[PDB]
């Protein structure tokens, strides 16, 4: 399979800052990158699909971009409603490997 | 002392910028897929003006080139082909049986076809290889091919080669390209030997993973580029200055055989077997390769200190991913390249490696999904005897480096060849004190300011003046002619209607530059200067423009009274 | 831009020496590097300047015999600034050059004041005895 | 407004069958991949498996030496069945939908995920 | 002829197949005549239906007398006899100009 | 981009590139209009003096391209030597 | 039409070798292939006829 994986691990953030986190993929995956929000006691959520479309009803703060095996989602202006853990996966080949995760703490 | 505002057109001055660059084609037709007609033909001899003191500083891993060309060539392959035959009626349920001899690598598979006159069921049979084909039940003998579910299959025409050319890519008027000259260069860094040319090298737009095929040496020594060098998963590319040899061969002889489709439209597939099924076994001197490694390892310790390198192979995984991939003769060669990367080094069987090598025909290129190119077969043996050029390696804890070969999307198989060159927006307008009142083409951009005064007559000269390609080059023209429109009326405002140097009499306040005319049009390059006055550009301009025009327009207004 | 030079140094009569000067922060090859040393019982005196752009050397007429000028070439560290280097070998050493050899980096790349040391290191102090 | 349901025990000992349930609850099954997903604890979610529309085609993750059987038993419900299920296969187990079509939001991605079921051995 | 010669001046600048066609052809009229004001300008002789230039007439080119050459020769007689060098005298302008402004106030008035 | 290239040619061409106010050598034709200055500089707008002239203005203009301009600027070519 | 006459002019015209003629028969096919070009093609009938 292809392996993924992301930088941070984990950070703590404010309300009202900038985040930025780094995907990256052990192999180029072109523009076919989704990005998910994880939170207690509810499933996940889609943010963004195809590495730089939002998706139906999600906040425009969140942006993300990027190409081939390097991809970055910025959350700009942190709400108290989007610590949640984020994580990348990809969607070329199957299995669509998912990422370690990265925990946005207060 | 007595000091003025004097406006001088044709300054070799520059900032970095993005733009579209014109593809010209060697002059030396094939309907070959990056089209030759798109591409206008390449002036007979290029010019070379060899900058002297322009010290820039160059990026590989910040150069919009490269995605110009990952785009272009997108674009090329799509529109080559867009009128080539769509297997649209090639999905039905294929009854497929192992081929009596490689073993169960081509299945005979038959399916029945409807073609367009609908009053006859064919049944035809072809043969597929293993990995375009794939099961749809708990039948062991239904199948169906591997993307034509989710994916519009598109045949690749016949006539269409994929024989690599060499395209330059030549800067549009108003903008230039700057080659980097130096033999040990590292990609990012300043560049101390820079010059100006119109086009860029030849470069074969050659499509493979892992590796890179044909292209140019380095010069002095192997060459390793990587951005960072520690954050890892960033590709280490590595240029060599000796060439090892990729002799490959398909020994299976095949003939193919043609199904109807519609009127004028074909599906080519393959008919049957004429000699022993035999394999692709590319083989690589290991004598060669043994000394290609030692002088990889040896930069890769110097780099990342005395440790011990391992080159171990591409994590496992499916075979389009992991294995290395030709475009050679028209057949789409997947190798296990393995063999190759197997080596500790730290501080004997054969004299040849033999790489497998699998044979595919539906491909996802350029790592899309939701289309697909399927590549007929050609009749005979293929016999490749490609060059090997370039290494694409990525890494991985007892201090060991684990190097493997990865790489990532054709960008990188490009900044390996686009390293030496810069795309470069010049802005030909400046202003300097002076105390008067009312070589090539950037040769003297390093030249101090006096002497380099004299020239702005080439650089005025020379910097301004269907399909796809023709509506992404009339934007071009058109925000070229814009550009230089800016400019004419800037200097019509000015009161400049046809002067490169025109003096204006606006005084020369003394909190823009304190200092004098000899360390002013001496001491500096128009880069300093220009970058000095930056701030105060927009009030300079507003001087000469308001302070003057104006008033002179109404005083000879009121001069035939 | 800085120009620093190595220490000082004791030589015997009829022995030979190289010194060296290091350049930081300003572009070497655009100006000339010149050498004027401060003699003890006459003052200071013109050596001779070099122009790294073409090796180009102009020497004072009593010392064509007594010293060679050579030079080292930038290495870029950013744009506009570079590190360098240069090297002046004296031959023969007598009494009477004991003193300070300092170093001087030109004035303007060209006008009427291009020859000129502008930009001065620290001295190094050479005794013969 | 569609919503998915897991259902099944929340406890199997190793060996047996590992049988899960999930139900489409607002609209009834369509053509696109319905998928069963995995986190373990402390490791990254782990796809197991997808079969599409109302019986049809499916794939399951290479890497589980098909110890994972998938079909459709109700026009709004589908199933996993997980054989020889051991200790490392505790984890909270999703199912999802997995859009195929690019004029849609979520083009090749999980758009509608399920609350998920924690099932331990 | 020399008289008419502001006449035949106001006169250069006037998807689907009638689509890029029509947009091509105006911005090819708009080029040439961009270019055509560049190469007066470059040469010095910006505003100017007809300038003046230092160059020597060599001769070699037209050994004949203005009364013959500007009378009993129409202007495109002229341009057959001239054709081939052409190019001579675009350069000679070129460079005479250069010098006859560089070295004349750029240097004296800098 | 064209119209202000046409506009720009039209002074060219004149002699009143650099001008926003020119002054020619047309002496004013009494048929074009017969009126004083107080009567056009007082008494009308910019839209009726040109609605007025309209044809007269083609005139006009091959008068000041055709013979003022170049009779002026090849008599200097030959008044030179 | 402001058709201008002119005075002692003798030209060449050479018709068989007119560009006009060759770009307005591009035209022409342009023109015909993109007007049919969304109309419905006739692949069906092809089918035998009794
Ligand atoms: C890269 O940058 C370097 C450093 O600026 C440039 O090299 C300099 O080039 C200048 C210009 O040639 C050299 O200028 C010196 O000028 C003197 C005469 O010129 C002045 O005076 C005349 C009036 O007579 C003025 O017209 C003129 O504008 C100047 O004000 C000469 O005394 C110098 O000559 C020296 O070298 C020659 C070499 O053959 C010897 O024959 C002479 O005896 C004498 O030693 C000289 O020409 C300046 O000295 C250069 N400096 C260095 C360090 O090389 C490079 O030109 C620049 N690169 C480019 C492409 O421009
Ligand atoms: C700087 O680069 C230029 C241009 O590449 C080099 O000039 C070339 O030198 C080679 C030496 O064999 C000649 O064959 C070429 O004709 C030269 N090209 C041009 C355009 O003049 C130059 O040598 C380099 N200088 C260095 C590294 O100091
Ligand atoms: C693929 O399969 C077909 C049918 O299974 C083979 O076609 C037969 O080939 C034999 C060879 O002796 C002929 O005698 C038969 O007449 C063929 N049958 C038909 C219906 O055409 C074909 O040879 C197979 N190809 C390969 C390479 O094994
Ligand atoms: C269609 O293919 C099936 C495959 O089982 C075969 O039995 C049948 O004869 C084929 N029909 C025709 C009309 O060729
Ligand atoms: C390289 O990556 C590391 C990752 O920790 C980072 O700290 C460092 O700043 C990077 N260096 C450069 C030059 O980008
Ligand atoms: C293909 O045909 C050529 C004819 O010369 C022959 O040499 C070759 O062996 C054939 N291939 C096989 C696999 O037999
Ligand atoms: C590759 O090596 C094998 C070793 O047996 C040999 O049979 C084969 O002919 C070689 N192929 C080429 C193209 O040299
Ligand atoms: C590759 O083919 C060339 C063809 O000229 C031949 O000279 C060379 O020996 C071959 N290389 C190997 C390693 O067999
Ligand atoms: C890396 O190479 C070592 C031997 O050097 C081997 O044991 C290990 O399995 C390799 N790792 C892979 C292929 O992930
Ligand atoms: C390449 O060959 C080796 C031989 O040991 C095998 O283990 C490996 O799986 C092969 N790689 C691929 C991608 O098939
Ligand atoms: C790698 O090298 C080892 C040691 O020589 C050998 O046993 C192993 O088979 C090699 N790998 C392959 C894929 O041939
Ligand atoms: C070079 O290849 C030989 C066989 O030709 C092999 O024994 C040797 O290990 C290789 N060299 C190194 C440095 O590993
Ligand atoms: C491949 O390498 C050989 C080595 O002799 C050389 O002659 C040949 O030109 C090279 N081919 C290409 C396409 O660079
Ligand atoms: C010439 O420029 C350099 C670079 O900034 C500077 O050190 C030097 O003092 C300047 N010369 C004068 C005379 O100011
Ligand atoms: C000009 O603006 C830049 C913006 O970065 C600033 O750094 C610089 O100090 C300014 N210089 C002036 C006002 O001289
Ligand atoms: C429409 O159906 C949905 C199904 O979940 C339900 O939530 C909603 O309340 C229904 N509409 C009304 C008006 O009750
Ligand atoms: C007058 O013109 C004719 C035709 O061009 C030419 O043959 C003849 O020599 C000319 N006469 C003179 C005196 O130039
Ligand atoms: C003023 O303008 C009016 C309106 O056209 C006109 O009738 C009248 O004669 C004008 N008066 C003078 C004095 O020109």
């Amino acid at each position: 399979d292809i392996q993924m994986t992301q930088s941070p691990s984990s950070l703590s953030a404010s309300v009202g800052d900038t985040v930025t986190i780094t995907c990256q993929a052990r192999h180029a995956v072109g523009k076919n990158l989704n990005w998910y929000q994880q939170k207690p006691g509810r499933g996940p959520q889609l943010l963004i699909y195809m590495a730089s479309s939002r998706h139906s009803g999600v906040p425009s703060r969140f942006r993300g971009s990027g190409s081939g095996r390097e991809f970055t989602l910025t959350i700009n202006n942190l709400q108290p409603e989007d610590f949640a853990t984020y994580s990348c996966q990809q969607g070329y080949t199957y299995p669509w490997t998912f990422g370690q995760g990265t925990k946005v703490e207060m | 002392e007595k000091l003025w505002v004097t406006v001088y057109y044709g300054v070799p001055v520059w900032k970095d910028a993005e733009t579209t660059l014109f593809c010209a084609s060697d002059a030396k037709e094939k309907h070959n897929v990056w089209a030759t007609h798109a591409c206008v033909p390449t002036d007979p001899n290029p010019q070379e003006v060899v900058l002297e003191n322009v010290t820039e500083h160059f990026n590989m891993w910040k150069n919009n080139m490269v995605e110009q060309m990952q785009t272009d060539i997108i674009s090329l392959w799509d529109q080559s082909l867009k009128p080539c035959v769509k297997l649209t009626p090639l999905c039905v349920t294929l009854n497929c049986k192992d081929v009596n001899a490689e073993r169960g690598e081509i299945k005979n598979c038959s399916f029945n076809i409807t073609t367009e006159l609908r009053d006859k069921v064919q049944k035809v049979y072809a043969l597929f290889y293993k990995l375009d084909v794939v099961p749809i039940d708990n039948n062991n003998t239904s199948y169906r091919l591997i993307s034509c579910d989710t994916s519009v299959i598109t045949q690749a025409c016949p006539k269409i080669s994929f024989e690599p050319i060499p395209i330059h890519y030549c800067a549009p008027a108003g903008f230039a390209i700057l080659k980097c000259n130096d033999k040990t260069f590292n990609g990012k860094g300043p560049c101390k030997n820079v010059s100006t040319v119109q086009c860029t090298h030849g470069i074969r737009p050659v499509v493979s993973t892992q590796l890179l095929l044909n292209g140019s040496l380095a010069e002095e020594e192997v060459v390793i580029r990587s951005d960072n060098f520690t954050n890892n998963a960033k590709t280490i590319i590595v240029q060599l200055k000796e060439s090892v040899e990729i002799n490959c061969t398909r020994p299976n002889n095949y003939t193919r055989k043609s199904i109807r489709i519609g009127p004028g439209r074909a599906f080519y597939t393959m008919g049957e077997i004429i000699g022993d099924i035999r394999q692709a076994h590319c083989n690589i001197s290991r004598a060669k390769w043994n000394d290609t490694l030692k002088q990889i390892v040896i930069k890769l310790r110097e780099q990342f200190e005395n440790k011990t390198i391992v080159f171990n192979h591409s994590s496992g995984g499916d075979p389009e991913i992991v294995m290395h991939s030709f475009n050679c003769g028209g057949e789409f060669f997947y190798c296990n390249s393995t063999q190759l990367f197997n080596s500790t080094w730290n501080n004997t069987e054969g004299n040849t490696i033999t790489l497998p090598c699998r044979i595919k025909q539906i491909i996802n290129m350029w790592q899309r999904v939701g289309q697909a190119m399927y590549a007929p077969p050609i009749r005979g043996q293929i016999r490749c005897s490609s060059n090997i050029t370039g290494l694409l390696l990525t890494r991985d804890e007892n201090g060991t480096e684990i190097f493997r070969p990865g790489g990532g999307d054709m960008r990188d198989n490009w900044r390996s060849e686009l390293y030496k060159y810069k795309v470069v927006k010049i802005e030909p307008l400046g202003v300097a004190p002076t105390r008067c009142k009312r070589r090539g083409f950037l040769g003297a951009a390093g030249s101090t300011m006096g002497a380099a005064s004299m020239t702005l007559t080439v650089q005025a000269r020379n910097l301004l003046s269907l399909g796809v390609w023709g509506i992404k080059q009339l934007q071009a023209r058109v925000l070229a002619v814009e550009r230089y429109l800016r400019d004419q009326q800037l200097l019509g405002i000015w009161g400049c209607s046809g002067k490169l140097i025109c003096t204006t009499a606006v005084p020369w306040n003394a909190s823009w530059s304190n200092k004098s005319l000899d360390r002013i049009w001496n001491n500096m390059t128009w880069m300093e200067w220009e970058r000095e006055i930056d701030n105060y550009t927009s009030e300079i301009y507003t001087l000469i423009e308001e302070s003057q025009n104006q008033q002179e327009k109404n005083e000879q207004e009121l001069l035939c009274l | 831009g800085q120009l620093v030079q190595s220490g000082a140094e004791l030589k015997k009569p009829g022995a030979s020496v190289k010194i060296s000067c290091k350049t930081s922060g300003y572009r070497f090859n655009f100006y000339h590097i010149n050498w004027i040393r401060q003699t003890a019982g006459r003052g200071p005196e013109w050596m001779g300047w070099i122009s790294p752009y073409s090796g180009d050397k102009n020497l004072a007429p009593a010392f064509q015999d007594r010293v060679i000028m050579t030079t080292d070439t930038e290495v870029p560290v950013t744009s506009f600034t570079s590190t360098g280097a240069a090297y002046m070998e004296i031959r023969n050493l007598k009494f009477d050059d004991t003193g300070t050899y300092f170093c001087a980096k030109g004035l303007l790349r060209d006008g009427s004041s291009t020859w000129l040391p502008y930009l001065w290191g620290q001295g190094t102090l050479l005794t013969v005895s | 407004q569609v919503q998915l349901q897991e259902s099944g025990p929340g406890l199997v000992k190793p060996s047996e069958t590992l049988s899960l349930t999930c139900t489409v609850s607002g609209g009834s099954i369509d053509d696109y991949f319905w998928n069963w997903v995995r986190q373990p604890p402390g490791k990254p979610l782990e796809c197991i498996g997808y079969i599409f529309g109302r019986g049809g085609g499916t794939k399951y993750n290479p890497s589980l030496d098909n110890r994972v059987t998938i079909s459709t038993d109700t026009p709004n419900q589908f199933s996993l069945k997980l054989r020889s299920v051991t200790v490392a296969d505790t984890a909270i187990y999703y199912c999802a939908r997995w859009n195929l079509y690019d004029d849609d939001f979520g083009y090749n991605s999980f758009a509608v995920w399920g609350r998920g079921v924690l099932v331990t051995v």
